[PDB]
């Protein structure tokens, strides 16, 4: 239909208030990998802060 | 998780993971990143990915 | 075809039955998806039997293992053929080569 | 292509007197055939051909809203003088890849014997190579220019494909650009149980147009108004004898409804 | 069809139990019960096979009542306007014509209805035939 | 009694008799699925009535509607697919069928 | 005591699926495990997948 | 997510 699926996320678990665990569901056949990998590669290197 | 025959563990990682872990635990004498200090394991994981 | 063969493929294909190999050389008069009609040359013919011989390529037909068999024609139209040449690849055969 | 039909053949496991290849080869070549539809989302293409020679893509009866991406693609080979084929070809726009098995939706769509299902494989792209390089930034260093080559069917447009993919990525990303604890389940919903088919006109119950004008002779379009109308107003309804009354009694009262049922909730909100 | 049932009543041994008239009436009943299977619609199909003149002509009852469930047989207490019906009760239509009187289930239910009605009729006959002798020494 | 391959089946609905032809065999192309009826056969079921007063009825008025039973060949449960060919071997003497 | 043998044929375009058994020509058998999406298989620098 | 979307912004339509 040329219109994709958008997730109905289920949980933002905030254990220890500094180590969170987010779930997201559902995503298309391969969008899980691409979104996870893009977010991971951006957060690791290209995410400004101060140190 | 133990055979009734011998008190050995039946759950033994057979292959394709022993290869994985073994590769993950070796030491190239001159590999990119040699000679640093890491504030912890998670730091090394981030440094690797 | 298999990219890395052992040469034996041509022999095992032509020596088996699954391929419809030509009997007498000549000209491919009429080729269809099920029939082939060859006009043999003047040397290998008889007084009667003007020269045409027909090959009815067995289309999709059961086998003793319930898998399909079929002889699609490999030769084009009008292309001359010699004696004992593959005119129709059998099941899992390519241009007269065993190809599984 | 998704659904084909050739007048001579019955099932794709057959042949046809005149065509060099089998129907199976024809279907595989068809799947190989690509096309670009512009106006509509699904379309039907007729291919008629006669005489000796190769039947390729250009030979089909093209249209304006439809454009063959490459005509030289061979479809089949006619190898007899008075040999001819005519074929209808359903071509629908879709995303991804659906096999011929699961695409079935009912138990009568295939009942037309000539409707051969070709498992649709529609994706304009074939391979996507890419690589980064040192961009010639006017004044900076080690900025990256990303070169992406796409080998495709030629159907889709390269820049258009890029922008469409980027739109898809941005839309999917918008999910957690503002993420929070959200749950679509809203238990204990509150809605009026009025049946929505009553909002439609009566004529939407698969019957003729003379009976439609008959229910337009009593000025009854609504089903939500005819529901307060028992069979006490049928022979008195203009020209309801046997035939049109047979239609009224067949196509209405069989669908689970009843010709006139007392209700107190109408119309919210027509 | 009609000729077939005429051959039946000719071959019917108990012609007194069932001459042509009531034979064909029972056969119209059987034909209605067969139409009950031909259509998932449960409609009373009077036929009036025209016992001796010609073949059949199926009809459709209206079962006069203010209801509309199974509308093949539903008419209110005055709906007789079109068709010049002019009858409140008893007004029944002939909308569907020429159903099947020759298939497998038709002939099977014909056999069933025939044997049932014939046995019932012979029973009802012998009942009074022996009741005549009420007050006599009978065997048994 | 003999076995016939008539198109009609005493019990099943219209769907189970839609694939067949007028003779009682599926057309070449009906994408059947496990459960459907390929044929199309009925058998003499009953026995031991011995009422010739009803045998005379069902010898002319019910000549072929006496002892039906739908021992008809259904596709086994699970196997789907397409029908592609139908062979019919008729014993000589036994007259013929339209599809034959 | 037989009158009419009617033989009917049935054809299935039997596709591949996780569970079949494929092998090369050196006894390296194996069960196919996953129909991995094309965008996930390893791929050469020229963009061609494997 | 915001940084990636504002990177993408140069190509999308809506």
């Amino acid at each position: 239909v040329t219109e994709f699926l958008k997730p109905r996320l289920v949980d933002i678990e905030q254990v220890s208030s500094t180590h969170a665990k987010v779930t997201l569901e559902p995503l298309e056949r391969g969008f899980g990998h691409t979104l996870g990998n893009a977010l991971r590669r951006i957060l690791l290197s290209s995410m400004p802060g101060c140190a | 998780i133990l055979s009734p025959a011998n008190g050995e563990p039946i759950i033994v990682p057979s292959q394709d993971v022993v290869l994985g872990l073994y590769y993950m635990t070796r030491d190239c004498v001159n590999a990119k990143g040699e000679g640093m200090v890491l504030t912890g394991p998670k730091e090394a994981e981030r440094l690797y990915r | 075809k298999p990219l890395v063969g052992t040469g034996m493929e041509r022999a095992v294909a032509v020596d088996s039955g699954v391929t419809a190999v030509a009997k007498r050389g000549g000209v491919v008069q009429y080729v269809d998806a099920s029939r082939i009609v060859i006009k043999v040359n003047e040397d290998e013919m008889y007084p009667g039997e003007a020269g045409i011989d027909i090959y009815n390529l067995t289309k999709y037909t059961r086998s003793n293992q319930n898998t399909c068999i079929n002889q699609m024609p490999c030769v084009s139209l009008g292309e001359p053929v010699e004696r004992g040449d593959v005119l129709a690849d059998g099941p899992s055969t390519d241009l007269g080569e065993l190809a599984l | 292509v998704t659904e084909v039909e050739i007048d001579g053949v019955l099932h794709e496991y057959s042949t046809k007197e005149g065509v060099q290849e089998d129907i199976l080869e024809i279907l595989l070549n068809l799947k190989g055939l690509a096309v670009r539809v512009q106006g509509k989302d699904e379309v039907i293409l007729t291919l008629n051909k006669s005489g000796i020679g190769p039947v390729t893509a250009a030979d089909i009866t093209h249209d304006g809203d439809v454009e063959i991406v490459k005509p030289q693609h061979v479809i089949c080979h006619l190898t007899d003088e008075n040999a001819s084929i005519s074929m209808r070809i359903k071509v629908q726009r879709g995303r991804g890849y659906v096999p011929a098995s699961t695409r079935i939706h009912s138990e009568e769509d295939e009942r037309p014997i000539g409707r051969l299902l070709v498992d649709a494989c529609y994706s304009p792209v074939e391979r996507i190579a890419y690589n980064v390089e040192a961009a010639r930034v006017e004044q900076r260093t080690d900025l990256d220019k990303l070169v992406i080559e796409m080998e495709t069917n030629g159907t889709i447009d390269p820049e258009e494909a890029i922008r469409r993919a980027a739109t898809i990525l941005a839309e999917q990303l918008e999910a957690f650009v503002d993420l929070r604890d959200v749950r679509q389940p809203e238990v204990k919903e509150e809605k009026p149980e009025f049946d929505p088919i009553l909002l439609r006109p009566v004529d939407d119950l698969e019957l003729t147009v003379r009976s439609a004008n008959c229910l337009k002779a009593e000025a009854i379009h609504y089903i939500g108004d005819l529901v307060q109308r028992t069979e006490v107003e049928l022979l008195k309804t203009p020209n309801l004898g046997k035939k049109s009354l047979t239609e009224i009694k067949d196509v209405l009262a069989s669908r689970g409804l009843s010709l006139g049922m007392r209700l107190e909730n109408w119309p919210p909100a027509s | 069809m009609n000729k077939e049932i005429l051959a039946v009543v000719e071959a019917v041994s108990n012609e007194k139990a069932l001459p042509r008239e009531k034979i064909f009436e029972a056969l119209e009943s059987a034909l209605a019960t067969a139409t009950k299977k031909k259509y998932e619609q449960e409609i009373d199909v009077r036929v009036q096979i025209d016992r001796k003149s010609g073949d059949f002509d199926t009809f459709r009852r209206w079962l006069v009542v203010d209801e509309v469930t199974q509308p093949t047989k539903e008419i209110t207490l005055e709906a007789a306007r079109y068709e010049d019906e002019s009858l409140n009760l008893g007004d029944y239509v002939e909308d569907q014509i020429e159903s099947v009187t020759f298939d497998r289930i038709t002939t099977q239910t014909a056999k069933q209805v025939i044997v049932q009605k014939v046995r019932e009729a012979e029973r009802a006959m012998v009942v009074d035939q022996f009741r005549e002798h009420e007050g006599e020494i009978i065997t048994g | 009694g003999p076995e016939e391959i008539t198109a009609d089946i005493p019990n099943v609905g219209e769907a189970a008799l839609s694939k067949l032809d007028e003779s009682g065999i599926v057309y070449i192309g009906a994408e059947v699925t496990g459960g459907d009826i390929l044929v199309g056969k009925v058998t003499p079921k009953g026995e031991t009535q011995l009422t010739p007063e009803e045998k005379l009825l069902r010898a002319i008025f019910g000549e072929k509607a006496s002892d039906v039973k739908d021992s008809s060949l259904r596709v086994p449960n699970g196997v789907s697919g397409t029908v592609i060919d139908v062979q019919v071997f008729t014993r000589d003497g036994v007259e013929k069928d339209k599809r034959a | 005591g037989v009158l009419k043998i009617v033989k009917v044929y049935l054809a299935v375009k039997r596709r591949i699926q996780p569970g079949d058994k494929m092998a090369g020509r050196h006894g390296n058998k194996g069960v196919i495990s996953k129909i991995n999406p094309i965008e996930d298989m390893p791929y050469d620098e020229n963009g061609t997948p494997v």
